[PDB]
């Protein structure tokens, strides 16, 4: 029961259990909807100093309308973001354009989802959040160990999980201005991770309808900061 | 399907025309023969319609791809090579096409592929039914000194005298001009219209 | 859960922590940066005297423009190496030049993740750091039982990890002429491995972004020891 | 596709020209037909432009391959083994090349391939559509006790008097030099023009 | 853990190290290097006097030039010089000549490693050791039920490697004539295969480079004897 | 352990013992070589009257140039008798004729090899000897549910293994007339098989060099008897 | 042990066992040869009265010159009839003629053999006499689920193995007209089956040398009962 | 390439010649076209000699497995009838042989056997392209009453006949004698020459 | 190309010429016809240059894989058959050979196998384009009873009358003796211009 995917006797997949709290063990990241775009703010504890900063990065693009910040084990988060990248490279392929994110996000959480499925291996103990414009608009996902994907119009993943979550519960407005959402999710990385008193610069990403992507450089981010 | 594109100081001038025909009867007095593959990179396909747009699909998919996971744009010998082995791993049920890349990454260069594979770098190229009276009017007037303006000039004058002895090309122009200030950048109608009659020439 | 890669009853993967503890029981080895390049360097301790003492050789080449040297499981050592040596070779054959060293690692560390990820085989437990110029520049590498990657400036792996990663972390110097460089790293290797009361002479290598590789010879590292 | 290779005392002297035409058409004036495959040997190529640029490739990656896991170079009658067997896997679906080796080991080799993978050592070899003409110049000047100066005039020599003959060939002349002191070198282009200046010949 | 290829609580393969204890099991073999080549000596006891005396072969030869003798369980042992000897005849028919032996010890000892790798399958419970000349010129070979391989000067297998490692490791001469060589080799097996107090007449063979194989006769060991 | 193929705590593999237990409980059969050929008697204990006696065979021929009689389980033992059969047939079309015994007990001992190696099979619980003459003249082997094989002069297989081996290990001459050999033959399966204090007319086959195979008959072998 | 085939402590296959006591648990039938042919008789026991008597049939036809009746379980026996008719009717196609009936029981019992040998499968718990004339004259065989087969000129197979077999051992001569035949072989089946204290009409066939088969009706059976 | 073989009253009479020729020239003039392949059966082919000696081996290996666990000689009509199966799976790629078979298991049998399959038992049968000649001489004087020494001055009177109009047909003659008494019997070559000697023929 | 390859009491003489040519155009005027594929066996391959290579190498490498895992060497005949069956598995898509094989295991022999696999031993043979010279030649000359000398007296004799009438032959000739005493032992250089200045030829 407690090693495979099987049935528990009441009705609990164990393994896809054990995944949810290896994904409660990451790092934390999350993102929120503003007036007329998306943005995804990383914490990045940066921890030693031999560490290249700015080279390791967790807000990933997986196109130039779709990008992708992970949380939980590294490697099977870097695995799940190259078959997310060369899913939407397929529908670019074949249809000629990446009409909907909701798509590319229902792929991966199939691909989740058969090895929730299945004996002989493990499920993928990660957990993402997408963003990104399409033809209906602005667009903010989250997945889940199963394949459980929730639209929102903020959310979290990681270690700081439900601090944020109840600090986004309280205090988040729908339409907002680029600056101040920055601002608002800057403060909600806060509350939380301010319980080994510091935070450091996070890494932020944003785009707003009609333009590509744009990641800040160092020297921005610690303006709102 | 007239095709051609040099090199100057810093810059690659790539022009094509357009009109699609596949018989002595005109199907189309507009299409499309002169694309955009990466940030300082084009492509002229010229041949079979069919197999032109399909590997004009897979290779602004795989530039792309290229780009997003290395943060870096694919050098030009690499992009030719690349095309080279997609070209000649099918050779004996082959592509009828036969097409120009060019770009920019520290010095221009222009790359001229055959239908089974075979790459080479040379100065000018042109490719089509139109390609030998391209080759007669640049061996007689292209300079390596010449400037950005005289070049334009230059592709809009070698069009216009291959599409009046060539019954299968005609129609307007498109030009496109690569330089690694400005990006990949093509030129107006009304500006291709003001080079036509300031130079004397019709349609 | 102790025998094969499934989950834990909090996340952990046990097989893949037993390999981890695999690879503290080898022989140490670092690398580290330097002004305009990256060395290497191994301890070898050729402890019989009927041992090839030169033939040994863990600095081994995956192509005139990347290195690698490993610690662990030496057979699997072996042939992991030999597959990032076809692999360098397949990027040859396909693009015409290794333009990026963390493709190089990426893809090995994905072979690394697969035989974490599914039952009926084992992790490979070895670690292998990699070192060479590219395009971008010199980039020094580290991979883990699990897939894990990570670039440094200077870093280590071995018995002596965390005594080397202490002294590293102490004393290194970002930009620094290639004789100071070799004898910061030799330094390191001392502080460590003098607990044995000997250190040997060991093997070092080292590239200067534009040349080729140059493996030392023995008379050349018992001037820097 | 004119291509020349003879060998000497302890030097292999490997020349070519450069044009690649496939119709009563020059495509272009510049290409290339040797080629460096390891640290002390060469390789021409003469035939099909896209079969020929796959096996160099497939030669050079390895070769590279072998000399690093195995810290020695490979003998050149195992190069010439080796791609004997990679052409002849294929014979019913061929290649359409037609190339020479060289290289020295212990003594200078030159061997000679053809597209079934039928691989023959002699002393000197000639390729291509110019052939007949370089081994009409080399039956009556070779001596075996010529020095290096004398061959790189003679293979000069007789590739300007195969491109006054043949149509097909024409433009610059490759020369690389091999020898077990200095490795392979190839020879400047005024240093080429300087030959033919003093000996007397044209273009 | 016991019973398959899966790793320990702290870092050692069970099954492997049992196949090591099965060829301790084994009959004693050795061979060392001379001034021109190198000699194999296997202990040939034969045990009843029904056994074909000179027909049962544990050096047995893999071409003309590379030959082999083995320790263990000798159908693994039979099993795996046939492999040997069709990867020796690969590499005469596709580079035209034996360039390397040190290829052909690998090439075996990946085969070993794979076992060592999957479950479904034991290790190979054998250990060889290979000698001849190459290119490079004499070399001299050992290999493990890993797959680890070693180059020496001097070594043993079997149930006396331990006695004869070490009167090798005491008395050892670097460039030594083939008479003394083989005497050597001898009193090496003497010292340690005279606690049943006899040793019998050995097994010998030779090359010196240049030469072909030469496997001696019944009459000639005993004179050395 | 005990259950399938793998090793013991101390280099022992259980299902090929058990195997040879199994062939321990068969029947005796043995044979031997005199002056220019080689003899095979199985024991033939008839046990019922309602047995066909003639028509039940243990000694099985392969080809008119090589024989087998067996012992262990029968289903197992006509199963690789069958194979041996089909294999000599191979070497006739491939080469001309069958050159040498040794391969074709080789091939067989390779394929009782396998079983012994892989899991999800058990092993060969049968042994045979083989005999006949090849252009190197008489040849007697024997095989093992391992697939070791030997080369003997006289050999035994069976319930009477060790007391005929014992009488063999005494009272064997080399060179002998074919009269006194199957005498000397007769003598050995008495001493063991008068524990029931009977034998019973025994079959009996015999080649001398050159010429094909002989079985007696009912009546020749009472003469000896 | 006890629920897979593999080897006991000491050389027994515990599910081949358990498919012979399974084989004891049928339905008693047996066979003779006669003075120029054979006969087969199975009892036939119908239970209730609802039962289609004469359409359940065990002795069932192969070819019209080999016939089988079973005991066992009835499932197997009946896929493993149906296999042996379409291999009669294969060496039908191929050589033109059914010449040998002993060809058609090996193959059968080499197919109980292999269940017997692999993992993943149950043996067949099933056993089947086969009866008719070849080339060679009358043949009368049994088979074991174990796949081993015997030569008889009268056996027995069921829950009446023993008894039978016991007045057969006494009562049975060898030249014997075909109807003192049938005669002798039901009396064989009263004394065993008389322990119910009653027999029933039984199912019998016979064939004489040259002729077709002849399956008796209701009325001739009872002039013989 | 003449064969024939006839009956007579328990006895199979079987006789070649020996010379291979594929051309207007001969290549050798001492072959091997009469084979046995059991213990009282024969086999003659005449056709393609690569394919012919392989369906000979692939005969002998499986008649001597089915003697080995059978312990009775093959009938002659599954013999034919195995290799009428063997040459007709195989009827689109086949195989350009046309051979005999004769034997005794309780009757002397001829079987004659095409490239197709077609198998058809008669009393004498020639194959070959001195088969008409044959045909011819055995249509006038065969007779079944004939003792075993007629039948065997007959077959070489027949074979005499159709080397001397024949021009690919020539050599000493191979003839084997068939019967349950004596087994298979080939005849020495000093007895064929007394034969041809006493009934007035050369060579 | 022409080969020859006769038997004597306990010896066999084979030898060959040295002239690769596929046109009306001399390639190479020095190439190996003449191979050692065991202790006591040697090979004569002529027709398609890369096949014969191919073939050569596997049964070089077959050969004396049987030698060392058998101890004892391979019988001619069996040679001959295993060659048989490899080229007779794929005779719909053959290879352009003809070979001979000779040497000794207990009585001299010499097979000659065609591209389809039939083996017929005979007492000489000879395969190329010279060989109905060569066939002329020692249809008149040979004897049985002739001395090892003499033999490689009529060889030269032979391949040298070949030459002067085939235009596709010519060169050195290469010469290999084997015997049971002295193995397989090749004639040198010298010996054979003195062999050719002792009759009276030329070159």
């Amino acid at each position: 029961d407690r090693a495979i995917t099987v049935f528990s006797p009441d009705g609990r997949l164990f393994q896809v259990e054990y995944a949810r709290e290896a994904v409660k063990k990451g790092s934390t990241a999350l993102g929120m909807k503003f007036a007329n775009g998306v943005l995804l703010i990383s914490d990045k504890k940066v921890r030693s100093r031999l560490i290249e900063q700015n080279s390791i990065e967790a807000i990933q693009l997986i196109d130039d309308y779709v990008a992708a910040v992970t949380s939980g084990l590294v490697a099977d988060a870097r695995v799940l973001v190259d078959f997310a990248r060369i899913s939407a490279q397929q529908e670019k392929v074949t249809y000629g354009s990446l009409v909907n994110i909701e798509n590319l996000v229902k792929r991966v959480a199939d691909q989740m989802q058969q090895y929730t499925q299945y004996g002989g291996v493990r499920p993928y103990g990660v957990s993402l959040i997408f963003a990104g414009i399409d033809q209906i608009g602005p667009r903010l996902f989250d997945c889940d160990p199963a394949g459980t994907i929730n639209e929102y119009k903020a959310t979290a993943i990681g270690s700081g999980k439900d601090a944020v979550v109840s600090f986004l519960e309280r205090e988040y407005k729908e339409n907002l201005p680029e600056k101040e959402a920055v601002t608002l999710g800057i403060k909600a990385l806060k509350s939380s991770l301010e319980e080994g008193e510091e935070l450091k610069a996070p890494e932020i990403a944003s785009i707003t309808v009609g333009n590509k992507y744009r990641i800040y450089d160092q020297e921005e981010v610690k303006k709102f900061l | 399907t007239t095709t051609v594109g040099i090199t100057l100081k810093d810059a690659v001038i790539m022009a094509t025309e357009r009109r699609v025909t596949m018989e002595n009867f005109i199907m189309h007095k507009n299409g499309k023969k002169l694309f955009q593959i990466d940030t300082y990179t084009g492509m002229t396909i010229a041949g079979l319609v069919g197999d032109a747009q399909v590997l004009v699909r897979y290779m602004k998919a795989e530039l792309e791809l290229y780009r997003l996971q290395r943060r870096v744009n694919m050098p030009i010998e690499a992009v030719a090579t690349l095309l080279s082995n997609m070209l000649n791993q099918v050779k004996y049920m082959p592509y009828m096409v036969q097409l120009l890349v060019g770009g920019i990454d520290t010095a221009p260069h222009v790359f001229s592929i055959d239908a089974a594979g075979g790459s080479v770098e040379d100065i000018y190229a042109s490719t089509g039914s139109g390609s030998p009276f391209v080759y007669g009017v640049l061996e007689s007037q292209y300079s390596e000194k010449m400037t950005v303006d005289e070049g334009v000039d230059l592709v809009i004058r070698a069009i216009s005298a291959a599409k009046q002895r060539d019954s299968a090309s005609g129609g307007m122009i498109d030009v496109a001009v690569i330089t690694r200030k400005d990006g990949y950048v093509q030129l107006p109608t009304d500006q291709i219209e003001s080079r036509i009659r300031k130079l004397g020439l019709i349609l």
